[PDB]
């Protein structure tokens, strides 16, 4: 009983940390490219 | 009694492995959303400046 209970609790909190970290990487990269493009636009406008 | 002892062995091993992996996850945590939020305020300030212009 103790093993199953604490293993399940570990599973849920491991999944919680997984959710906390996961897809945020993709969003970070997407906004990295977004700032790339925005900086390109701003550089072009300021050069003009 | 042998069943109980072997089960306790398995319980300890599983607890060790789960704690180790979850601590690794915690260590890896928060870098992505820190940079994500940084980028988000930067972009929001950009939009505010453009709107004011």
């Amino acid at each position: 009983e103790s093993y199953d209970a604490l293993m399940k609790d570990q599973h849920q909190k491991k999944q919680e940390i997984e959710e906390e970290l996961a897809k945020i990487i993709e969003e970070v990269d997407t906004l990295k490219q977004l700032f790339k493009e925005i900086d390109e636009e701003k550089q072009r406008e300021r050069e003009l | 009694k042998q069943k109980s002892d072997e089960w306790a062995k398995k319980v300890e091993t599983c607890r060790e492995q789960l704690q180790e992996e979850i601590d690794r996850l915690t260590v890896e945590k928060e870098k992505k959303q820190e940079e994500l939020r940084e980028l988000r305020e930067r972009d929001q300030k950009e939009q505010e400046e453009k709107d004011r212009r």
